[PDB]
Order: C-alpha cells, then structure tokens, then sequence
C-alpha cells in the first residue's frame, strides 16, 4: 500500500521583497520512504537545497522537511517538485505569499 | 507530568542494487527525539538528539551503539524472511517499522506498553494491551505469531517494560525535564484578501509557537465556523518552532462580525483577534 | 532504552 505525499510550501519568516529569508518545502503523508524533492526558481532547479533528517508518524507515513535560503522578491516565482512512487507525474507546488 | 511516553521508531528499508540495507533507530520522550542511530554514515554510532542527553558517558553510548548494530543485523534477516513468506522477489526494496515502547503516568507507573511492526505502510504484528498476546494482520504475521507464543516473546516484552523502558524513562525524565516542559506561545495576527469580488479572505496566523499542538477557529458571533473554515496542517519553521493559519470567507464589508481564537498551552488565556486595517 | 529484536 503505497501513500501519496502532501506538500506544503512557505517562508520561515513573513516575507519581505529584498530581506533574506528561508523557504521551505514540508513533505509528509508518503510511503514508501524513498523521495525525491526539487527547490525552483523561476522553473530552474535551486541547487543548495538542505533536506532534514526522515522521520515516520504514528499512522507508518514518513515526513521529511526540504528547506533552502532566498530572497524573496515582487516577481520571482517559487516552487517545489516531489517525485513518488504513489504518482504518475512529478506533483509541482507554487509558492503563495499568503500561505 | 501527567501521562509520559518513551518510544523508539525503527525503520529498515532494502534497497537492492544500491547496498546494504538503510537501518535507522529514533528515540523519543514525550513526542521529542532525544537520540538516533542511521547506519547510513561513517562508522554508525549512537547520537544524542537533545543537549540534556549529553550527560550520559560514554558507557552508555557505546553500549546503545553496539544494540544498535545488532539490531540492523536482525532487520537484515527479516527482510528476507519477508520475502520468503510473502514470495516476494530479491530485487525490490520493502520497508519494516516498528514502534516500540511504553507510557507511564504521574506516578511512574506503567499505563500502556508498545511493540507494534509494520510492512510496506501496513500493519504486520502487534503486542495486545495485556502485554500477553499478539494480533497478526495477514496470514504472513501469523506465522510469526506461532514462533513468538512458542518462544514467550510477550513475556520477554512486558519485562522489557514494566522495568527497563519504564525505569529509563524515568531516567531521562529527570534529566529532560526542564527542557521538555518549554513553552513558546504563539504570536497571531490577521491578514486580509481579496481578488475583485465581493469578498474577502480573512487568515488568522499563529507563529513561533511550542510545542505543536494548538487549535485556531473562527467565530460568526459566537458560533464556530468549522465547515466553512480553510486551514492547514501546523507545520514547522525550521527554527524549532511551528506555524499554523486558518482563513475563512466573509463578505465585503462584514470582516468586523468575524473574531479569530487561538488556543495554546503557553498562553494565560486563549487569544482573541479580529481583521485591523493598518493605521 | 531501545529492546533488542528478535526474529520474524
């Protein structure tokens, strides 16, 4: 029995346009363990990407945290990739400011 | 300094053409990892997770170390043994995990023991509350089961409880003790949105808060808007802390007869906040 | 303290 991840995508602090900052790319809900997590930039990979130790929940399901430095700006958009065993497709997730 | 628990969270996952199987050993008290075994790195040893745990010497780290390794040989042997019962092929990469572990109350006395696997995210075998039977989940587990009512496994479980897991509990009780009742309440605050419409989104935030557990709601003059409400799973900064938000649809106009409420065991009472445009 | 595991 396999589980589809479910993906959150937000900012350590309250975002400012030109004020560093952390993004981060909370996976959880998945099985099995094995996961691939993607941090982009305007569509382009973000290559220093910190990635936290695994960890399973109560209900068997690992959760893992995928977190990266930036700058947040009035235009650049922002995302996160998950590839799982449980989907066809890589499932992208965008960056709202406001969640 | 009610209810405690201390438990270990075991994961063993093959990984067939890539090496020898990944083992990993997660110890918590009270919800909080305070050690870690992953024999994916140099020479695997036992770590603190939690400065307090420091205070153990090296006995003891040596000797949870060498359980440790002990261990993932085990779970070596159980993957293929579960590929035996399932007729699973030697070339695909499955996963066991086990909870195991115990809860004691205010008195230090014993309420609940654990010792719980599982295979590929289902459930495989269990110990039952009275630490005396077992309750296998497929035809798989009940083979187990008959070698572990022939061997008193149950027995050697509820003398791992009701003395070790119990008596270290209390062990690192005393010296997590402090650490573990921090509290870090929530600061919360209101955001408003709207896209051209005749309405607006109000979200009620709730940063930097510990531990996790907290509960947000939305109120239409004193009743609780539950099913209309939008809200997401707490989630952690990254700082130690953990976010958490609850929005809720109001129309254009009314954001003054909706009121926000945040619960959490670090506040003197539960907050109370409404939408306050910017001076 | 972790149990030592036995066999499935």
């Amino acid at each position: 029995i396999q589980k589809t991840p479910q993906i959150q995508v937000y900012s350590r602090h309250p975002p400012e346009n030109g004020k560093p900052n952390i993004l981060n790319c909370y996976v959880t809900q998945f099985h099995p363990p094995h996961i691939e997590i993607q941090m982009l930039k305007n569509g382009k990979k973000i290559p220093k990407v910190e990635m936290s130790d695994m960890s399973f929940s109560k209900d068997w399901s690992f959760y893992i945290l995928a977190h990266t430095e930036f700058t947040p700006t009035e235009t650049d958009t922002y995302a996160c990739r998950v590839k799982h065993d449980s989907m066809a497709e890589p499932k992208t997730v965008y960056w709202d400011r406001d969640m | 300094m009610g209810p405690h628990s201390l438990r270990y969270f075991v994961t063993a996952v093959s990984r067939p053409g890539l090496g020898e199987p990944r083992y990993m050993e997660v110890g918590y008290v009270d919800d909080t990892e305070f050690v870690r075994f992953d024999s994916d790195a140099e020479n695997p040893r036992y770590e603190p997770r939690a400065r307090w745990m420091e205070q153990e010497g090296p006995e003891y780290w040596e000797r949870e170390t060498q359980k440790a390794k002990g261990n993932e040989q085990s779970f070596r042997v159980d993957l293929r043994t579960l590929l035996g019962y399932y007729n699973q092929s030697k070339g695909g990469s499955h996963t066991i995990q086990v909870i195991s572990g115990c809860e004691v109350g205010s008195d230090g006395r014993l309420l609940r023991g654990y010792q719980q696997y599982a295979y590929d995210g289902c459930d495989y075998i269990a110990l039952n509350e009275d630490l005396k039977t077992w309750t296998a989940a497929d035809m798989a587990a009940l083979i187990t089961k008959h070698k572990w009512e022939q061997a008193g496994e149950a027995e050697r479980l509820r003398a791992y409880l009701e003395g070790t897991c119990v008596e270290w509990l209390r062990r690192y009780l005393k010296n997590g003790n402090a650490t573990l009742l921090r509290t870090d309440s929530p600061k919360a605050h209101v955001t408003h949105h709207s896209r051209p419409e005749d309405k607006v989104t109000l979200r009620c935030w709730a940063l930097g808060f510990y531990p996790a557990d907290i509960t947000l709601t939305w109120q239409l003059n004193g009743e609780e808007l539950i099913q209309d409400m939008e809200l997401v799973e707490t989630r952690p900064a990254g700082d130690g802390t953990f976010q958490k938000w609850a929005s809720v649809v109001v129309p254009l106009g009314k954001e003054q007869y909706y009121t926000c409420h945040v619960y959490h065991q670090g506040l003197p009472e539960p907050l109370t906040l409404r939408w306050e445009p910017p001076p | 303290k972790v149990i030592t595991f036995i066999d499935l």
